[PDB]
This record gives structure tokens, C-alpha cells and sequence, in this order.
């Protein structure tokens, strides 16, 4: 009875809209974010929180500079399509 | 009728608080997307960071014009009793008069207040004086504020060079596009 | 308690309640600042930025 | 009638953080499909690798072309000031908005929000001018994308160039087809 109500094709269509609506959140969780952080841009200044981390880091021995916007089988693999 | 000095004046203060305000909101907000820049010319994506800056160019160059009209309306307030005075406008005023009401329609979405100093310079001077501004058939609107919000797309040389400073200070490589360099 | 007195024993309340405000908000920047530390000798450096 | 700038702004603001979070999940899924590549290498099961390697490369082609339409898609922003002021279609936005026409039927499956952006553009310059991107009649939709959005089947050389590549990092022994190998 069940494996006639729900049938593989009909899981299939399901998990299909599951993953698909959950994209959908994301894209809408993200603008939400995004939001609220350009409606708080005043609170959190960039520069000030670069120098917080910098003076952290420092603090700690750890030696990447945090003002700065701190795989290679990708990189071939792109090198082909381009190559073909 | 229609005209209302407290109306106007009112409204010319919110102007300016406002203004002042998204001038701040506005700089901040530029110093995170030119950190997104760098971000994009680090993964030598330059063919889109050159479509982002030109959502900076922009942004800058509104602040720029909301200090001038900043500045217009600190102007008519501080020679506000001419204003209520006269029925004539006076050529002192002009410049600021005109601008104000020409850039409405343009500011209005961001400045709401912004429409009703129109509204009320237009029932002050008549709206045949309003439409003339509007053009600016008056030929007295400030020229400066007029080319800073134009719907035109940045010339590409001022894209390149926002690339070039934006990297250098962020330490990125970045090589300009050679036929935009040779062209300037 | 006059409609004056009311008004005035409203805005002694909404005083202090910013002004606790305040101090949960600098007690906070030392309980974040601490959090920072953790993150960056665990090599967190996403949650460190956070 | 049928035109509405917010509606089609809304919508270019939706196709870029959809698109932005599909190539960060199909680059991913990538990375999962490549090992198992390796392990069907490892069963000496070639002839089935060479399959599902068609898969990935069409993937990544996908990925590439998300890319494309992204930039487009955050250049009709940049410049949205001239589409809503102007009625006719300017030529540093031709490219953009006919390849958004031609991609949207392609596309609509995975970027739902996308045939939304071109129906509106469609409404804006007319469904005459939207017959001419499908088709690409109009000779200006971007080349690049065409391509890299082809039913075709790969070259056989590509396919056999990403199992070496693959092989290589994974440290599994393979041969290549020695025919394909030649016919390069």
C-alpha cells in the first residue's frame, strides 16, 4: 500500500522540490542579512574591525594581516576548457 | 494659497537632516564595497570588478551632490526672511531655488521630504516658474549638481584609475585595460 | 499621582533603562573580545570575524 | 503597459544572489563528483568514467555561464538609470539585455526569477525584439555563453584530458584512448 501511494517517481518529485525550497531560503536568508547589515553600517565600521582583529592577532603571535582580502586541479581543469 | 512659510521651513531643516545623514550612511557603506573590489581582483575576476565600481563611481558621486544641496538648503534658511518677504525671487537665491526644484524627482525616493520643499518653492514662485526649472529652460540650475546625477555611465578611464587606486591600497595585482589607458 | 508626576516617573524609567543598555552592551564588547581570542589560536578565522 | 522598472530591478537583485549561491554549490558538488571519477578509475572501470565525466563538464561549462549572466545581470543594474530613461535600446546594453532574453527559457528551470528579468525586458523593447534574442537573429547575443550552454556532447579529447588530469591528482594509474590521442 505505501510503495503504491508514494512510488519512487513521486519520492523522486519530492525530494526534487525539498532541495529546490531550501535553495529558495538561502537566497532569502541572505537578503535578510544583507539588510540588516547595510541598516547597522553606522554600529560596525569596517576599518575599526579590521584594527580589532589586527591588534588580536598580533596579541596572539599569528602573523596574517587582517586589513588585506586574504585547488590547483580546478585550475588545470579550467586550463582545457579554455585550451579546447 | 498653497504656499506655507512654516511648511517650508520645516521641511528645509528635515531636508538637511536627512541629507546629512545618508551622507554618512552612504561613506560607510562605500568603504565595505571597495574591500569587495579588492576581493573580486584578487580572484582576477577584472571584468566584473570594473561593473562594480561603476556602483561606486555612482554612490560617490551622490554624496557629493547631496552636500550641495545640503548646503542649498542651509542657504535658504539662513535668508529665509527674504524669502517670506518678497514675492519676487530674489537672484541671490536663484541658483538654490532652481536646483532644489529640479532635483527633486531625482532625489525623492531617498529624500521624501525633499518634494514638498518643491511642492511649496513652486506655490511661492508659481508653477509655470516650477516647470521651467524642471528643464532647466531657467538656465540657473547649478551645473556641477546636474552632471553628479546624470543617468550617464562613468567614462572608462575613471573605472581603470578607481581599479588602479583601489588595488594599490589594497595590495592587489592589477593590470588596466591598455586600450582605455592609451585612449586618455 | 498627577498626570505631570506620571510623566516624570516614565522618563527617570526610560533613563535607566538606557542607561543598563548601555553597560549590558560594554559588558558584552568584553565577553566578544574574549571569544576573539579563543578563535584566532583555534585558527577560526571565520568565527573570530564574526 | 505590462513594464514595471521595479518589478524588473527587484528581479535582477534576485537572479544575481541565486545565481551566486548555485555556483558556489555546483563548484562544491564538483569536487564530489571528481573523487568518485577517481574511484571508478581505480575499479578499472574507464569506459564508465568516461561518461560520467561528461556529466562534470557540463557542470562547469553551467558554472561558467552563471558567471556570465551574473556580470550581465549586475550591469543592467548599474546602468538601470538609462533603461528606465531612455525608450530605445542603447548599444552598451544590447549585448546584456539580449543574451538575459536568450539564456531565460534555458535557464528558468534552475533561475526561476529569470523569466521574470526577461519577460520585463521583453515588455520594455518590445516581443518582437525578444523573438530576435531567442533565435539570436539579432547577432548580439554574447558567443561565449552560447556555447558554453550547448546540448553538444564534449570533444572526446576534453573527456580524455579530464580523466588524466583527474587521474594525475588522485595518484591513479591510467591510459589514455590511444585513437582520441592520435585524431588530436
Amino acid at each position: 500500500a505505501t510503495l503504491k501511494t508514494m512510488n519512487l517517481e513521486k519520492i523522486s518529485a519530492l525530494m526534487d522540490k525539498f532541495e529546490h525550497q531550501f535553495e529558495t531560503l538561502d537566497v532569502q536568508t541572505q537578503q535578510m542579512e544583507d539588510t540588516v547589515s547595510s541598516t547597522t553600517t553606522l554600529t560596525t565600521p569596517q576599518n575599526q574591525v579590521d584594527m580589532l582583529l589586527q591588534e588580536m592577532a598580533d596579541e596572539a603571535g599569528l602573523d596574517l594581516n587582517m586589513e588585506l582580502p586574504q585547488d590547483e586541479l580546478s585550475q588545470r581543469l579550467a586550463r582545457l576548457r579554455d585550451q579546447v | 494659497s498653497g504656499f506655507k512659510a512654516e511648511r517650508l521651513r520645516v521641511n528645509l531643516r528635515l531636508v538637511i537632516n536627512r541629507l546629512k545623514l545618508l551622507e554618512k550612511k552612504k561613506t560607510e557603506l562605500a568603504q565595505k564595497a571597495r574591500k569587495e573590489i579588492a576581493d573580486y581582483l584578487a580572484a582576477g575576476k577584472d571584468e566584473r570588478a570594473r561593473i562594480r565600481v561603476e556602483h561606486i563611481i555612482r554612490e560617490d558621486y551622490l554624496v557629493e551632490a547631496m552636500e550641495i544641496l545640503e548646503l542649498y538648503c542651509d542657504l535658504l534658511l539662513a535668508r529665509f526672511g527674504l524669502i517670506q518677504s518678497m514675492k519676487e525671487l530674489d537672484s541671490g537665491l536663484a541658483e538654490s531655488v532652481s536646483t532644489l526644484i529640479w532635483a527633486a524627482p531625482r532625489l525623492q525616493s531617498e529624500v521624501a521630504e525633499l518634494k514638498i520643499v518643491a511642492d511649496q518653492l513652486c506655490a511661492k514662485y508659481s508653477k509655470e516658474y516650477g516647470k521651467l526649472c524642471r528643464t532647466n529652460q531657467i538656465g540657473t540650475v547649478n551645473d556641477r549638481l546636474m552632471h553628479k546625477l546624470s543617468v550617464e555611465a562613468p567614462p572608462k578611464i575613471l573605472v581603470e584609475r578607481y581599479l588602479i587606486e583601489i588595488a594599490k591600497n589594497y595590495n592587489v595585482p592589477y593590470e588596466p585595460d591598455s586600450v582605455v589607458m592609451a585612449e586618455a | 499621582m498627577s498626570n505631570m508626576e506620571k510623566h516624570l516617573f516614565n522618563l527617570k524609567f526610560a533613563a535607566k533603562e538606557l542607561s543598563r543598555s548601555a553597560k549590558k552592551c560594554d559588558k558584552e564588547e568584553k565577553a566578544e573580545k574574549a571569544k576573539i581570542k579563543k578563535a584566532i589560536q583555534k585558527g577560526n578565522m571565520e568565527v573570530a570575524r564574526i
